[PDB]
């Protein structure tokens, strides 16, 4: 039979990463209000190709 | 639960002008 | 006297490594560009030093705890992040990586890593391994992972500026790095050259 | 704000000031693996 | 200075997992020694890209 | 100094040179300072700098 | 009778290397001339012998205590220095030197060198690692490093010369090198060949 | 890994010094012409060797077991008396003497020296002395004394001669000289050069 | 062992900017 366990648990697995660098966008660009949005990152775990979580 | 998966820690350090002695 | 014995000779020191030029505007265009420091931490990585001398009297070394120490040759009024961390791997490249948050996330990833601004002074560890081996003291040949024990990469995270919002542009000396290193090598000889 | 220096001046370099952490905490529930 | 943690640790972890499917090469391609070698499968962790290990 | 004459010899127990500085930290330069226990290397000989420090 | 695990099995022995010959007058015209032997020491470097056979039969290896001996066959009436050392890293290689006694300073240098007459015997050590490293016994592949535990080199420091302050030039055979040793293998199998 | 103490690095080896050459009939018409070999034993002597290298990298120094060693490239059918001893003075030099049988006789006396014929091989060993005194690694310098802890000196004592009383006069290689030591070094640092 | 022949002590002080209340 072979049979996989059928039991759900839940992994819970704690740590820092990083996320990203913010570049303020000074007098010449900040020219609009989408100009003063400087960091739009998810929070999904799967969000962060590079870290290992 | 696997604990310090990837821990990170700060700590700051003033940086004054004209350090006196 | 003719004693045919091979004893690890265990010995410390300190040394005087490269003097970093954190890149500025002009040359910084790319990712790439933000790696300062591609510098093997090698017994024998360091031609006018003493380390590299001694290494070249013996086959092997292990590090048993090494360290890299940046003291900097600049005023606070200065402001730039810096990464550095030694990678175990010889081979494992962040050059290939095109995304600059990548490499500063895989090198973050790395235990024995550490962040500072190019002011003030830290000390880069170098995390040694758990399975008793031993490295060849020789030029790097045919395989890395023989001779090197480590791989000192240090990078640049923010752009080089000054006082005022002035963006320097023209490469300068920021630091200089120092190994404050402690290992044993095993058989004596003497490495050509 | 603006961005602005030790003067009353503003800055036109569009730079870059620091960087971000994430300290998490998750629970995942069902193992599998999804494609890619 | 936001250091990362120096502690190298051991972090051993268990579980199965599924190589590969066996094909035995029958008469007509049985010809030769190297057609009697069925699986050439690494052990290396990184050899078995589907799994999670 | 002074004393110095009037005895023959002497052997520093402990000496440590200690370095006052008169600059803010908005000045930069890097320094090397070690006593040589040997009157003799002069390291003007020496004209690679890395080879000096 | 059907045992799965993997013990050392340490065992002696003794082996036939090769005939030694000195080079002479006319053909000792440079440095590498010099080198009469370079002959690796890993076990299955000697074909029809009972070491390599025995090589065959497990994937690794470690020399316990192996010493590579000189036995002479000429004369007292001739003299010829012979400098003999087992270098434990192979890549390194003496050809690529041209001073001569740089190279003969490289040799002694191995804390398990033998200096020598040609008319006389004795034993050239081997010295072993501290890390508990073990080596393959297969043919030489992709690296040389994981192979060979050491490369036995034969050096030729004066010239062959006769009764008198006269030298020599048929470059004729002085001797024979043999190999008294005591290995210990580690996983029962059988290599390619 | 930065400590700052001084400690005994004690270390062994072997190395080359030179090649010995018996002068023969027509350049032996003096007292110092039978002095062949003045060669100091400071181990920043030998530029090419492991003991140079070494040294050049600590302050002081110490001799805790020399020995110098001849090994013959010569056959039986010559015959050569020689003298060998280790001056632990250096400034002592034989060369302003006349008198032949005096300088061995200031040979022989040394507690250190021995005879031998140029065909065998035998140790001179190094004498230590008792009030503790290290000595310096550094090319030499206003003073001999502070850096050469000996000096070996070899002896031409009896004319080279062929198989009968015949004398030669072609001035033949004899052998070569190798140090077997073992040596205490005390302060890390790199000398000039 | 004449005590306390040319005694000399150094004390820091910092020097920062803008020291606000
Ligand atoms: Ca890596
Ligand atoms: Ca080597
Ligand atoms: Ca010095
Ligand atoms: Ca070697
Ligand atoms: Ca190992
Ligand atoms: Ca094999
Ligand atoms: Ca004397
Ligand atoms: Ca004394
Ligand atoms: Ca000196």
């Amino acid at each position: 039979r072979s049979a996989r366990s059928d039991v759900n648990a839940i992994t819970v697995l704690n740590g820092s990463d990083f996320l990203t660098t913010v570049k303020v966008r000074g007098s010449n660009n900040l020219i609009d209000s989408k100009s003063r949005i400087l960091v739009k990152q998810p929070i999904s775990a799967s969000s962060f190709l590079g870290t290992r979580i | 639960t696997v604990p310090n998966f990837n821990p990170i820690v700060a700590k700051p350090t003033v940086a004054p002008l004209q350090t006196n002695i | 006297a003719r004693s045919d014995v091979n004893a690890i000779t265990v010995l410390n020191g300190s040394d005087f490594l490269t003097t970093v030029k954190v890149r500025g505007s002009n040359n910084l265009i790319d990712s790439k560009s933000r790696i300062l420091v591609k510098q093997p931490i090698s017994a024998s990585s360091f031609l006018g030093t003493r380390i590299s001398g001694l290494s070249q009297f013996w086959e092997r070394y292990r590090w048993h705890k090494a360290a890299v120490r940046y003291v900097p040759a600049v005023p606070n009024t200065l402001a730039c992040q810096l990464i550095g961390y030694i990678d175990t791997d010889p081979l494992d490249d962040p050059n290939v990586i095109l995304d600059v948050d990548q490499l500063l996330r895989q090198a973050t990833s790395q235990v024995g890593a550490r962040q500072w601004n190019f002011s003030d002074t830290t000390t880069i560890p170098l995390i040694v391994r758990r399975d008793d081996q031993l490295y060849y003291t020789g030029q790097d040949k045919e395989n890395v992972r023989f001779s090197q024990q480590g791989v000192f990469y240090l990078l640049q995270v923010t752009t080089l500026l000054n006082i005022s919002g002035e963006a320097i542009t023209n490469d300068l000396i920021s630091g200089s790095l120092y190994l404050d290193w402690v290992c044993g090598f095993s058989m004596p000889q003497i490495n050509p050259s």
